[PDB]
RNA sequence: UGUCUGAAUUGUGUGCGGUGUGCACGGGGACCCCUUGGACUUAAGCAUAUCAGUAAAGGGAGGAGAAGAAACCAAAUGGGAUUGCCUGAGUAGCGGCGAGUGAAAUGGCAUGAGCCUGUGUGGUAACUGCGUGGCGGGUUGUGUUUGUGGCAGCAGCG
RNA sequence: GUAGUGCAGCGCGAAUGCGGUGGUGGAUGCACCGAAGGCUAAAUAUGGCUGAUGACCGAUAGCGGAUAAGUAGAGUGAUU
RNA sequence: CAAGGAGACGACGGCAGGAUUGUUUUCCGAGAGGGGAGGAUGCUGCGGUCGGACCCGAAAGAUGGUGAGCUAUGUGUGU
């Protein structure tokens, strides 16, 4: 199929082809700001694969951000506290960036929802992505139950509750003995039922 | 009846039978287990000696329904017999009993003498050395199942 | 101080709870009239489903029985069905689970022959009402096990019984 | 327990127990928290999980 | 279970019965288009700077050498020893 | 019906159109999801440890939320999505092997339910947002009929 | 979670009769499963509001507050 | 002088006295190996441990906020 040739292509990343395309392209990103509007996908068939559709409500942004280990604010630093909790410079993030630049797209359109996303480049200072986004307020989108469950009220702001792809691997979850910390839905619930005591009305 | 309640009598008396010189403080000695060996080496000696200390291999993960052995004894084996079935076979004596433990919730026969001279034909997971001694002296049988 | 166990009581957490219903005979029996909300609501049909009889896993309960979670496709096609069609009749079907044994593969198809001719059809509401159908809470055919009973030979034990 | 109150210390010529801060009320300056102060709490309050039934 | 257990033990017959299992894994009727866009992926592509380090050490004839730079770049044996039976019959039809 | 104010906006960001018309912002936050993150205290001192991934802080939801249909558990003649309770068990284990800390499977109950998609015609896009037999989108791929009818229930008023 | 139980930064970076797992690092048999796209009732939690109850308190008690109470009053202010 | 004012409550174990019933028991050993020997479930009291823990009391430590109308220094504009 037309979906099979355009599949092994894009996996070679870094061979001869791609290697041309990358550089070409990652230097349109970079004369455009932090967050910007594309009109086509990127990548056609890994796009279509993680939901998007040729249809009226469908929207793409491209977001970088800032590659490195994260950020800690004391004046000279001093952390006010035991010696352990006195580390300042190797300190590595809890979510993925994957997952940071969606919260950079989610905001720039509050009026949207966010869907999935994926990885178009690199450069010594920032990474970059590729966002998909849907207008919850469409009568395109509202009438058709394919989509139609992103409409209702507990989907605002998937990004900002861990409730996509990316942001959703880090929380812990999965099937079997090597996923004992997180029983009853997420790791605080399996914390708060583990630290009550129930007793019966007879004893 | 049963004793009141010791508050109940104490009640105009001084200290509340905590002593004048040595008082009622808090936690004069430690908290818990504290101590145990500097000033409680004492407490350990006497009543737990064997407490502190490695001693053996440590298995991550013991299986133990797999592991499941009961035993019982071969001086029983007749009072296993349900209630009913019990008078049929002191009345009749010409049949042979046929048991197996493994229908009771038993996996191993040890022990000691069958209670009764006649014969009998017993199945279960391994019997020892003295279980079939007992049950071939009687002139039954043991059988290894499932 | 004195000769006692060592104790190992938990109570170090300050962010520890207690949690006590104080009444449980209300919450029953609050509980039994949406059971039987729904039983009429279902009216003709029984609201629970038909399940097979499976056995206990390791060594230490081999020999016991038990209600299972559902039947497999070849369970279901040797009586005489399909099983996109077995989940109307109110038949619970499980395609996980895997055959590997021929005793048990016929307990199973007999089970569900003896629930098929327990079952009236209609064409509406009104019908059913009008014979006596009622309404059902209970489970369908419930396994129970056998009593321990005891062999009996004569005289014959070198033949190995 | 709905205040924010503070013992005052020795070397005033007072008891020891903690008291309202503030000024211009007649609760100001007065005893607080102690089961033997007025609008204080129980030593020993008493708890919703007791037992009260038994069994036989 | 204990040793002396296993040596006496029986276990029970359970005559198994006679039905088809589930498939698990690439279909044997979609060789010829996997087979295909293969084949056309490797010709409109070039080679990354890997494999062409890689087919001049077999080039001259270390296999050795080529099998520890491909373990060290991939972080597996098993795999190191897969590509290298690639890249020695691309040698044979090229 | 509701003076003057207050997100307080004749604004800022953004979707669809092509100059028309939408959407977001604040309040509250007991319980729920994500981020960040202490010290008092216990070890009769104290630095790993403990208190505790808890309090405080910040962002995002609802009548609940989150989870969920095996790249599972196991070692029998095998079970079979998620969530809650009892047993397993203060156990296997972790730990200046100190003080301390600490699961799960099986067995028994409650409740039970499974589906949609990225490769759909070629004798003709068979599709739909706006409008009354047309415009916009779409071949870099759209594919969405129907309830003043029936059945069961819940609350209120006189 | 004992020699990753899970997560993340930086760097390297796969496979197509193929891939993953089996409480001690590695090898090899046998067993059991298909990740990296999407949705899903019920049984569970809980300030406040409204109904119904109680071996609860009876004006220094019970909510701070049985009355024109978060009022009178205090503080530059946060607050009290 | 009046009124208020301090060993009560929960979890887990042991023993004493008392109630109902009684056809009770998976052992040794690090392991490899070896192998028959009256309690259970409630009720009241006392001793033990962790819980604010018989009642009242520090000098301190941390998280999040308010202030240059007193007073200190710089700077704009007047006397």
């Amino acid at each position: 199929g037309a979906v099979n040739y355009l599949r092994e292509i894009h996996r070679r990343k870094q061979s001869d082809v791609m290697r041309y395309l990358l550089r070409i392209r990652v230097c349109e990103y970079r004369q455009r700001g932090e967050c910007f509007r594309v009109e086509k996908p990127t990548f056609l068939e890994r796009a279509r694969t993680l939901g998007y559709k040729a249809k009226q409500g469908y929207v793409l942004y491209i977001a970088r951000v800032k590659k490195g280990n994260m950020k800690r604010n004391y004046h000279n630093g001093n952390t006010r506290g035991k010696c352990v909790n006195a580390g300042i410079n190797q300190i590595k993030p809890s979510l993925r960036k994957q997952a940071s630049a969606e919260m950079i797209a989610g905001k720039k359109c509050s009026n949207l929802g966010v869907l999935n996303s994926y990885w178009v480049g690199q450069d010594a200072a920032y990474k970059y992505y590729e966002v998909i986004m849907v207008d919850r307020d469409h009568q395109a989108i509202r009438n058709d139950p394919k989509i139609n469950w992103i409409c209702k009220g507990t989907m605002k702001h998937r990004e900002c509750r861990g409730l996509t792809s990316a942001s959703r691997k880090s929380r812990g979850l999965g099937k079997g003995v090597k996923f004992n910390k997180s029983k009853g839905g997420s790791i605080r619930s399996c914390w708060r039922r583990r630290n009550t005591l129930v007793l019966q009305k007879y004893r | 009846t049963d004793r009141v309640k010791k508050t109940r009598k104490l009640r105009g008396h001084v200290s509340h039978g905590y002593g004048r010189v040595g008082k009622h403080r808090k936690h004069s000695g430690g908290r818990g287990l504290a101590g145990g060996f500097s000033h409680m080496k004492t407490f350990f000696t006497r009543f737990h000696p064997d407490y502190h200390g490695k001693r053996g291999m440590r298995v991550y993960h013991r299986k133990e329904n797999s592991d499941y052995a009961r035993p019982i004894s071969s001086a029983r084996l007749w009072g296993m017999i349900p209630k009913e079935q019990r008078y049929d076979f002191l009345d009749n004596p010409e049949k042979v009993p046929v048991i197996d433990v493994r229908e009771f919730g038993y996996h191993v026969v040890v022990g000691g003498k069958l209670s009764l001279e006649r014969p009998i034909v017993v199945k279960a997971r391994y019997f020892t050395p003295s279980a079939k001694e007992e049950i071939t002296k009687v002139g039954g049988k043991w059988i290894i199942t499932y | 101080k004195g000769n006692h166990a060592l104790p190992n009581n938990h109570f170090r957490k300050t962010s520890l709870k207690i949690r006590i219903h104080h009444d449980p005979e209300t919450k029953a029996r609050v509980m039994a009239e949406k059971k039987l909300r729904k039983a009429k609501a279902l009216f003709p049909m029984p609201l629970k489903k038909l399940r097979p009889i499976v056995r206990c896993p390791t060594i230490k309960y081999n020999r016991n029985e038990r209600l299972g979670r559902g039947f497999t496709a070849a369970e279901c096609e040797k009586a005489g069905l399909d099983y996109r069609h077995a989940r109307r009749l109110g038949i619970a079907v499980d395609l996980r689970r895997r055959d590997t044994n021929q005793e048990a593969f016929d307990k199973n198809v007999e089970r569900i022959k003896t629930y098929l001719g327990k079952i009236t059809i209609y064409e509406s509401v009104k019908e059913a009402r009008e014979s006596g159908a009622k309404p059902y809470t209970k489970e369908i055919m419930p396994f129970v096990k056998p009593k321990p009973v005891v062999g009996s030979i004569s005289r014959e034990e070198v033949a190995s019984y | 327990m709905q205040h924010s109150a503070e013992s005052w210390g020795t070397g005033r010529a007072i008891a020891r127990v903690p008291r309202v801060k503030g000024g211009g009320t007649r609760r100001a300056g007065q005893g607080a928290f102690a089961n033997f102060c007025r609008k204080g709490r129980m030593a020993h309050p008493t708890k919703t999980h007791r037992r009260w039934a038994r069994k036989v | 279970m204990k040793n002396a257990y296993k040596k006496v033990r029986v276990r029970y017959p359970v005559k198994r019965p006679d039905v088809k299992r589930k498939q698990r894994g690439p279909r044997a009727e979609t060789q010829e288009s996997r087979f295909l866009a293969a084949a056309v992926a490797d010709e409109i592509s070039g080679l990354s700077p890997l494999e062409k380090k890689a087919i001049s050490l077999l080039e001259a004839k270390n296999n050795n050498k080529a099998q520890k730079l491909l373990r060290k770049r991939l972080g597996s044996h098993k795999r190191a020893v897969a590509k290298v039976e690639k890249l020695a019959r691309m040698l044979l039809e090229k």
